[PDB]
RNA sequence: UUGACCCUGUGUUGAUGUUCUAACGUUGACCCCUUAUCGGGGUUGCGGACAGUGCCUGGUGGGUAGUUUGACUGGGGCGG
RNA sequence: AUUAAAAACACAGCACUGUGCAAAAUCGUAAGAUGACGUAUACGGUGUGACGCCUGCCCGGUGCCGGAAGGUUAAUUGAU
RNA sequence: AAUGGGUCAGCGACUUAUAUUCAGUGGCAAGGUUAACCAUCUAGGGGAGCCGUAGGGAAACCGAGUCUUAACUGGGCGUUCAGUCUCUGGAUAUAGACCCGAAACCAGGUGAUCUAGCCAUGGGCAGGUUGAAGGUUGAGUAACAUCAACUGGAGGACCGAACCGACUAAUGUUGAAAAAUUAGCGGAUGACUUGUGGCUAGGGGUGAAAGGCCAAUCAAACCUGGAGAUAGCUGGUUCU
RNA sequence: AUAGUCCCGUAGUUGACGAUGUGUGUUCAGUGAAAUCGAGUAGGGCGGGACACGUGAUAUCCUGUCUGAAUAUGGGGGGA
RNA sequence: UUAGGCAGUAAAAGCCACUUGAGUCUGGGAUUUCCGAAUGGGGAAACCCACUUACAUAAGUAAGUAUCCUGUUGUGAAUACAUAGCAACAGGAGGCGAACCGGGGGAACUGAAACAUCUAAGUACCCCGAGGAAAAGAAAUCAACCGAGAUUCCGAAAGU
């Protein structure tokens, strides 16, 4: 699914809003992109598909304190 | 004149069947469903 | 980004130097080819 | 290459172009998982900060949807 | 289907047009499909409708295609 | 000679809750009354609160006054009259709100045993015609080309059964039949027809295109739910 | 046929081997558990949503997107 | 517990028992075909066909054999290591159920005497996940310079 697997962001719904203020729904989907980060640990790329916003994360945090996290939550990394 | 019930076992038991119906999450919603009104019959 | 060069870089900095690079760079192969390290 | 700004030519930013590879793409090739035209991983080639996607934004948009389209009236419409 | 069998539809033929292949187009949120295990002598859309003779004038409108100079113009930016 | 009623029996339409207001009745009275809750529970506790007891002003605020205005000769409203809580009733409000009735809209399901198209795998097509290309042997040409005879067996070819269809008429129309029968009629080796099994599903499918068909239903299927939609309309509304 | 006194019951009084449930201690083995006082956090910009509150002068909360502190000498709120 | 009992329709029949093995009642054991989450594989539910291991000697019998998640053991690629992968083992889970609960999605009719903001309504419905309840909960809360002291539920304030 559209699921951050950093940050566990997923699509949320909210609605389109016209001049006339007519609401139509929508979904607000996360900024899911796929990048290979290289884990030293482990010597290996692991590719995750996360967010830009869990990219930062791992820029403050490192991979290897997300990969724990992560892996706690049972995903499979 | 051909009239519209053509009967087949075979397509009455893979359209209606249990394990049809058995297949599908709507298919046993129906199978509960008439298990709850007291269907003495539940699949064709 | 802020990064330490454990390198000499051509423009960046020399070894032991902290610069900050966007953030890419440090990504995708400053810190992944050992030229360079965050500066947590 | 160039614009702004900065000081005293200099940096700091912004474009623009070329080049590059390291993100990313690959519906090229080969290896392995593997008895597999899926998938993943590995290798390599070709691309390459483009494409593509998210958020925002202008346009377009009967493709679709919700609706509106007055009253009087010597029927009603037309006219008034 | 059950008041219309036709001059209506289709048709071979014709023409315009899209489409360079991860094709266009379509189904689908996506993955994935069809197109096609095809590749411009192909595929899709549109109209015309065997065949013969032909198919005039108008590009103002509205499409579509091309052009970009200037004008207008969003998010953004944030000078005063 | 407008509507409705064949008849009888049975059932079938102004309700209930909550709040506002008016009236009657009762209690208490410048007071009246408690709510939840507690409770040995229709008692009794429980004063939070509500109404009344003051009005004027947008308001601060003032207050038997106040507001207006710079100020009223003024002027507006008020002053000077019993309320309150039960119970019963009349209205009203919110709820299906007197009962019955749409066409419709939405959500989640069920349907391609009919029919449409497609997919895969099987089958069917009496009998009779016509005589394409091609070939052969004679010609014939420089060689072609060309000619005759024979052969050959093409075709959304011809006639015509099965089969598929449905042009006309009559019957039938409370049918033999919710689409037929009888006499004729078209196609009948094909864009044919047929069996079995698959696939496509509702703003969706499928359509040699008729808005056709998608289970005797289709300008948006069917079922269930929202749902007692809504109905400024029609009907009906029961003793003296 | 219409029952205090016919019957079954009722009031009252008794009954559990065993099995269960409950509540107490007294134990065990865990869990709580996220370790270590909270940073991609608070706050901000853009788009939405929730708060009685419809973006209004609109505080507060949540966050899809882009950002991003201070860190008790500090920080949050007290409806711009 | 005690004079009758062998379910009913439902009579017959053959029987049993009569102071306690007649029977009945309660509890707990045993047995418990096939289908169904259905789990060895398949399947038109109540059927068909297996493998492994034991046994049998005949062509049978019994047991075991799902998937996933979590963990632990082994093994174990592409490249050394390693990891992926693969296998074994252990422990979980799956389905059903009227409501209540938390969460993810989320209408329209209707009302507004038209209608689009708004309403209906975060309702109906769909989905996921519980539990005997759930959720919430121990102030970065209010208040107002006085103070209060988590959460939940009920009465008022107030249709303010």
């Amino acid at each position: 699914s559209r699921v951050c697997q950093v940050t566990g962001k997923r699509p949320v719904t909210g609605n389109n809003r016209s001049h006339a203020r007519n609401a139509t729904k929508r979904r607000f989907l996360p900024n899911l992109q796929t990048h290979r980060f290289w884990v030293e640990s482990e010597k290996r790329f692991v590719k995750l598909r996360l967010s830009a916003k869990g990219m930062r994360i791992i820029d403050k945090k490192g991979i290897d304190t997300v990969l724990a996290d992560m892996r706690a939550r049972g995903e499979n990394v | 004149m051909k009239r519209t019930f053509q009967p087949t076992v075979l397509k009455r038991k893979r359209t209606h069947g249990f394990r049809a119906r058995m297949a599908t999450k709507n298919g046993r919603k129906v199978i509960n469903a008439r298990r709850a009104k007291g269907r003495a019959r539940l699949s064709k | 980004m802020q990064v330490i060069l454990l390198d000499k870089i051509g423009n960046l900095g020399g070894l032991g130097d902290t610069v900050n690079v966007k953030s890419g760079y440090a990504r995708n192969f400053l810190i992944p080819q050992g030229k360079a390290v965050m500066a947590t």
